[PDB]
């Protein structure tokens, strides 16, 4: 979304130097970008950084999407800074108890994930196929019919 | 003798010169060698990782 054109707006210079010496590494010559993720994964233990082999098999398998290998690094740089960590714990577990405690207008101990529907339908923000199934899906990801504390922890927990 | 001294001190410079060439040959050859081994050891290293993880699990 528009986040991803803010953080390609605010870039970072000090991981700047990071990624462009992977487009120098990558690149040997006039390189149109070819998508070794091979070399994307020896780049980013190399860089420093700590990406899980899961995180590289989904770099592997969301790339070339031309079908040429050829990527734009437009793109590609938008997955590299997207997998790479940009992400300050996603706020903090009093807040977390204390929005919980204002969401639980059930007063029963936790929300339900329709009032959690009902909460994010009175924002007046579009629901999508990307929307409204997955979001009850994770937010009682236990399914347990309505969302625990715990389960409202875990449905955002890491993100801002 | 000035000249005999300087036939052989071009032999001797001539001798070191050849030789110096050949370690050169062979510094090259340890050197791809060498990151051969870091790439083969990258390699090891990962798949550590990875077996550890299933391990646990």
């Amino acid at each position: 979304d528009d986040i991803y054109k803010a953080a390609v707006e605010q870039l970072t210079e000090e991981q700047k130097n990071e990624f462009k010496a992977a487009f120098d590494i990558f690149v040997l010559g006039a390189e149109d970008g070819c998508i070794s993720t091979k070399e994307l994964g020896k780049v980013m233990r190399m860089l420093g950084q700590n990406p899980t082999p899961e995180e590289l098999q989904e770099m592997i398998d969301e790339v070339d999407e031309d079908g040429s290998g050829t990527v734009d690094f437009d793109e590609f740089l938008v997955m590299m800074v997207r997998c790479m960590k940009d992400d300050s714990k996603g706020k903090s577990e009093e807040e977390l108890s204390d929005l919980f405690r204002m969401f639980d207008k059930n007063a029963d101990g936790y929300i339900d994930l329709d009032e959690l529907k009902m909460m994010l339908q009175a924002t007046g923000e579009t629901i999508t196929e990307d929307d409204i199934e997955e979001l009850m899906k994770d937010g009682d990801k236990n399914n347990d019919g309505r969302i625990d504390y715990d389960e409202f922890l875990e449905f955002m927990k890491g993100v801002e | 003798e000035a000249e005999k001294a300087a036939d052989e001190s071009e032999r001797g410079m001539k001798v070191i010169e050849s030789r110096a060439q050949k370690d050169e040959e062979k510094m090259e050859i340890q050197e791809i060698q060498l990151k051969e081994a870091k790439h083969i050891a990258e390699d090891a290293d990962r798949k550590y990782e990875e077996v550890a993880r299933k391990l646990v699990i």
